[PDB]
């Protein structure tokens, strides 16, 4: 199909968001006194987001190149 | 549209996958097994409380930190 | 659909079963000189089914709240 | 019934994802590769075949659990 | 279905293959100062690939038995 | 072939699931979060070119192993 392909690409765009938050998640929020993000908490999501989305791009164009092949 | 109701095997896609990451990386922050008790005690409790409430705070800001780049 | 949410039901049972299934044998059953649960890894696995049953049932409610939001 | 079918999917589909979960969990569970050859070792082998064992037994404890509560 | 059977058998090898291949390059591959395999992580990959499908052998064939049952 | 066209479905499943795996695993291998800023450096962007391609010589490698046996 290429309607399958819009589907997957759909899926696939809900995948590096999930995939993100639970990264952030992951690494930056650690502490549950209260109900909300802290002022780091942020930033540190801010990078991690930043740092991540940058590497899921580089592998991307990577993978990409040697996919050709 | 039918294959706009895609949407919804899409969405509550994407909604049983969030949940699912939610309890898992709720249970690494909150849950301690070690010589523990199956009771859920209170301070495990409020954790998760907390820890659910901070993992859509997270969803959001990692959705507006796309949204900028 | 809404074959598609009593399908997904199912799956999504499936899903804990499972889950539930891999993370008590994970955390319980470290002993293999024999081919038969212990009476302490049962126990174990009894406490671990309560507690994550009851972790997955807590954030489930909380999932609830937040998302109606 | 078409949908009645739909058992299959269902059924082989965690069946396969069970299938899987052991492989998984018996590897960490029973394999060292830590300046290890190639073999799958006696040691090993046998660990294997308790290890899949336990690991039905745990299916049917936490299913008799869920039937509990 | 048969022919879901035929497909979910094609997904199931792709499986493996994938799996293994994550296997062998999260235990072997460990420099990247180089493009390329050195001579010691193909050997290593050799390795890893025998074991884990051996591993994968016999846990399927424990797994034919204890499913009749 | 309908049917036949499900290869577009397996094959682009391997292929996302592949590269799903790729972007994990290299971010395992080169990517430290300790006190980092979310800029991608060049020692990390190396890296990830390096571990993409090992990535895929180990797929291939792996696929000779598994031809062999």
């Amino acid at each position: 199909f290429q309607k399958v392909v819009e589907q997957k690409q759909m899926k696939d765009f809900m995948r590096l968001y999930s995939n993100l938050v639970e990264r952030c998640f992951t690494d930056c929020v650690n502490d549950f006194t209260t109900s909300k993000l802290t002022n780091k908490e942020q930033t540190c999501i801010m990078k991690c987001s930043e740092k991540f989305l940058k590497h899921s791009e580089r592998v991307g164009q990577r993978f990409q190149e040697q996919n050709a092949a | 549209s039918q294959q706009k109701i895609q949407a919804a095997e899409a969405e509550l896609d994407l909604v049983t996958d969030m949940f699912n990451k939610l309890v898992n990386n709720c249970y690494k922050k909150c849950i301690n097994t070690s010589y523990s008790e199956g009771e859920l005690n209170k301070n495990e409790s409020s954790c998760l409380d907390r820890c659910v409430a901070k993992y859509f705070e997270t969803n959001v800001q990692v959705g507006e930190n796309m949204q900028k780049m």
